[PDB]
This record gives C-alpha cells, structure tokens and sequence, in this order.
C-alpha cells in the first residue's frame, strides 16, 4: 500500500479574469482505486477531466485531473484525495 | 531512441468483480486506451493503427479480445490453486513492448507485477520467476509453460510484431512524434519552509519535448540553490516544471530565470525577478 502524492499547477500564468486551466496530478499511489476533487472555495468542481490511469517504470500509478478555471483575487482552489493507504482526505492547495 | 509500451492493469477485488484497463504509450505520447467497458481498443491518435492495414489490426484485435476474456479467467482459477495461501483484493500489472536502439535494433519485454511487486517476466521463450518473487507462483508458472500455443504467440508478439509495429508507428506518427511546442514562463514565491527566507518559483508549461533547461540567475552565475522539480503533465500533451530558490530576505534584488528549449531556436527565456 502507497500513499498519493498531489501536485496541483496552472497550464498558463495566471491572471486575474483570464481562463486557464488547473491541473491536479497524483502519483505514487497503490492500490489503483482513488477519488479526485478538485475544490473552489472548498466545494467540489463538477466537470473535472481525468485522464487515463497509468503506471511508471516502477508501478506506481499516476493520473491527471483537470478543470478550466478564471482565476479572481479571492477564490481558493484545492485538490483533496481520498486513498485506502490515509484514513483522512488529504487536501492540497494551488499556491498562487 | 524510443520505448513503446503497452501497460496492463487488472485489479481482482473478489470472485465475483474485477476489472482490466491498458494504456499504451510511445515515448511520452499516448496512442491507444483499452477501458474495461469497451469491447474494443480505443485509437488516441489519428495514426494509432501504424502502418497496419485493418485486417491485420482486425487479428491483433481479436487476439488480445481473446486473451483478455481468458487472462481473467485463469488468475481466478490460479488464484484458487495457491488459496487461501494467497487471496483478494489482487492487483496484477503488466508492462510490455519493445525500445528501438539506433539503425536496426529493438529489445522487447514483458514484465508483470504482482501487488505492486515485480514477479515474472517472459523471457525468450518461458516465462520465468524473478528471484525473490513468492514461492506459490512457480507452480502457475509451470502450468503456464505448459502451453505453447501461448508461448509461441508471446514470442512472435515480442520478436516480430513490436518492432514491425512501431516502425509504422514512427513512420505515421512523425509530425506528432517531432513536434516542437514553446515554453512559457512566469515568476512567483510561496512560503518557504526555513525561516528568514522565502521560495522563488520560475514556472515553465507548454513545452514539448520534454528536454528542457531552468537556472536561477545571477548575471551570468548559476545560482546552485536552483532546485528542479519533477516534470509533470499538461492535458494537452505538453509539459510543466518548476525550479525553486530559497532566498534570503532582500537577497531577492538581481536575481533571473533562465530557460532554453529546443523549441526557441536559441533564444532563451530570462524573466528578472
Ligand atoms: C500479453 C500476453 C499475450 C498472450 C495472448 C495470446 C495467448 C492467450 O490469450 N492465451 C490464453 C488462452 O490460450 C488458449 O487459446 C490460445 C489462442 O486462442 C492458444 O490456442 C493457447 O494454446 C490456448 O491455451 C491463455 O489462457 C493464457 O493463459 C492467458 C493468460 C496469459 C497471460 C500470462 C500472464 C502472466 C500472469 C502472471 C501473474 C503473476 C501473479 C499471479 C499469478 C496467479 C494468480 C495471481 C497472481
Ligand atoms: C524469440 O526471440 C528469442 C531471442 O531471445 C528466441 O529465444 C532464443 O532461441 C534460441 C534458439 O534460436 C535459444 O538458443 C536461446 O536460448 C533463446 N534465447 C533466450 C534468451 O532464451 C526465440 O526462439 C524467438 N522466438 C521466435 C518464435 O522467433
Ligand atoms: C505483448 C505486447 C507487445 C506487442 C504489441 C504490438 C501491437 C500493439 C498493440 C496495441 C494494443 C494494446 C493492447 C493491450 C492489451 C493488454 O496488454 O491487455
Ligand atoms: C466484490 O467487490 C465489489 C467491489 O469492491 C463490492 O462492491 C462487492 O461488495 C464485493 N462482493 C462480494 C460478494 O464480496
Ligand atoms: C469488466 O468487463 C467484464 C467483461 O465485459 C465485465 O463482465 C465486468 O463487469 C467489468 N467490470 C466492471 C467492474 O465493470
């Protein structure tokens, strides 16, 4: 059993009014099942897009979520992670 | 120099649910998907048959049809065999494909891992045990040597199919293949975990293929505290990465990014902090 890890980016410099893209990748997780949400102010996003799940050279998974977003000054936005391996949801924000 | 793999994941949760998913990839593209739920394999690409009429595709198709309905077949009756020794969930992985080398040559193989564990591989004409891999197994593996009508399909798939395939691949894939997509850059900082400091971040996404350079700058020094991070996927087949540098408080003045990519002809992105 693997722990996930989370790295949550933008597709394009951000600014303020102007859509992007926002990427939540998870990797190193094992068993395969898992559920991504990406958050807004702390509430799922409904239409996230998930890639295929894959595996790298040493067979650990990976996979890659992703939702179109404008950002503004003041909306948070985070990818929280549900996995067998944490009894808790773990929650990583976007840095902006 | 590319590796073309075809990656296999079944997961076993009981006797009566389980599932198999492939991806396959060349390089870093991918080039087909084969869900659970399709009865057939799904093309990611508009030259994902290679150089394949479809009839021969059509065969290929109907051999890995055949081979999914009975690989799960046989892993819950082989788990029966060695169980309750071993028993659910399983996970099975399976990575297969070849590496073509310069000029001629391609290598080909077939790994598979059992609970995240690598544990038999094919190897020219049986497959095999790796050393270490749980006892159990060597008895499947032998009722599994026992039949070459398999083994004579694996061999043919590994030494003749692969390579022959993804030569037409290349082939067909070639503007896809060798394309050259332009990074961008931007600066940031984020909190820093030492104290005293913060963490400059130089972004750089979008670009393809993957080689790229990033250095923090100062004038013509390279600033060692330079920390890459991993390369990580954009949705659109390009890539994202970031190098830090930790910096003292009014150490920030003078300091640049410093990007070259095969993609800008020479001329490097420098954004100044
Ligand atoms: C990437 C593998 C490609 C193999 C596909 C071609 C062979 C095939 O599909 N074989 C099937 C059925 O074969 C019959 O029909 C055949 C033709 O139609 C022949 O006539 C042949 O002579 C018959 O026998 C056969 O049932 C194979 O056994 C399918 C599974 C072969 C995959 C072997 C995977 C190795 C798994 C090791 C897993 C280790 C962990 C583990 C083991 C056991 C339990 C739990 C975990
Ligand atoms: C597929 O290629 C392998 C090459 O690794 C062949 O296996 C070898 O066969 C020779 C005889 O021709 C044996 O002496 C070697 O020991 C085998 N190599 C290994 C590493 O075991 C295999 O015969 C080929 N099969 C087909 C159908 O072409
Ligand atoms: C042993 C595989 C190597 C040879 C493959 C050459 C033909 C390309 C096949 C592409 C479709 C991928 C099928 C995935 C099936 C699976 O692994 O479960
Ligand atoms: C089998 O596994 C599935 C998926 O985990 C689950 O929904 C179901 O409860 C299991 N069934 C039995 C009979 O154990
Ligand atoms: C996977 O596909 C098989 C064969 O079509 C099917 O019987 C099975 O229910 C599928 N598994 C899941 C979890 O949907």
């Amino acid at each position: 059993q693997k722990t996930p890890q989370i790295q949550v980016y933008s597709r394009h410099p951000p600014e303020n009014g102007k859509p992007n893209i926002l990427n939540c990748y998870v990797t190193q997780f094992h068993p395969p099942h898992i559920e991504i949400q990406m958050l807004k102010n702390g509430k799922k996003i409904p239409k996230v897009e998930m890639s295929d799940m894959s595996f790298s050279k040493d067979w650990s998974f990976y996979i890659l979520a992703h939702t179109e977003f404008t950002p503004t000054e003041t909306d948070t936005y985070a990818c929280r992670v549900k996995h067998a391996s944490m009894a808790e949801p773990k929650t990583v924000y976007w840095d902006r | 120099n590319y590796t073309f793999r075809c990656l296999q994941m079944s997961s076993f949760a009981n006797r009566s649910w389980s599932r198999t998913d492939s991806v396959v990839w060349l390089g870093d593209l991918q080039t087909h998907r084969w869900s659970n739920d399709s009865a057939t394999i799904s093309f990611t690409k508009p030259w994902s048959q290679g150089k394949l009429s479809n009839q021969q595709w059509e065969k290929l198709q109907h051999m890995f049809q055949v081979y999914r309905v009975s690989f799960t077949r046989d892993i819950q009756e082989l788990v029966k065999m060695m169980s309750p020794k071993e028993d659910y969930p399983i996970e099975i992985q399976l990575s297969a494909g070849c590496e073509m080398y310069p000029g001629n040559a391609s290598e080909s193989f077939l790994h598979v891992a059992f609970q995240g564990k690598y544990v038999v591989r094919f190897w020219g004409t049986s497959w095999q045990t790796v050393p270490g891999a749980p006892s159990w197994l060597d008895l499947p593996i032998k009722v599994l040597n026992a039949d070459q009508g398999t083994s004579a399909t694996v061999q043919m798939l590994l030494n003749d199919t692969c390579p022959l395939f993804v030569r037409g691949l290349l082939e067909a894939g070639k503007s896809d293949l060798e394309k050259q997509e332009k990074p961008v850059a931007w600066l940031s900082s984020v909190p820093s975990s030492a104290h005293g400091h913060r963490q400059l971040v130089c972004h750089v996404s979008g670009f393809y293929p993957k080689p790229v350079w990033v250095m923090w700058m100062r004038g013509d020094q390279e600033q060692q505290g330079t920390h890459r991070g991993d390369f990580l996927p954009n949705a659109d087949e390009t890539w994202y990465l970031q190098a830090t540098l930790d910096v003292e408080a009014g150490e920030e003045a003078g300091l640049a990014c410093r990007v070259k990519h095969s993609s800008l002809g020479g001329q490097d992105i420098i954004l100044y902090w």
